[PDB]
């Protein structure tokens, strides 16, 4: 029952730190972020004079 | 060409007589072209 549950659950403290720092320096690596304005143009009247 | 006048051999076109005789002046060219107007419908395909 909760024999391995508790057991589990406290072991991997590991894991769940390797995940902070996983998850941090990821951050940090992050790339950038584009978008697309889609399958349609913008224009209007330019020469404006 | 005007006679009798103190002023002559003035520089532009006569007020007078633009007929010139000959057949016409030639003026052509080409065009690009930019406008707006109805079209084929693009919504029937909204995805690449």
């Amino acid at each position: 029952m909760a024999s391995l549950i508790y057991r589990q659950l406290l072991t991997n403290s590991y894991t769940v730190d390797l995940s902070d720092e996983i998850q941090e320096i990821g951050s940090t690596k992050s790339q950038n972020v584009t978008i697309n304005p889609g399958p349609f143009a913008q224009t209007g009247y330019a020469p404006v004079n | 060409k005007l006679t009798r006048t103190r002023l002559d051999r003035l520089y532009g076109l006569p007020a007078a007589d633009p007929n010139n005789g000959k057949e016409y002046y030639e003026i052509a060219g080409r065009f690009s072209l930019i406008s707006l107007v109805p079209s084929n419908d693009d919504y029937q395909t909204p995805i690449a």
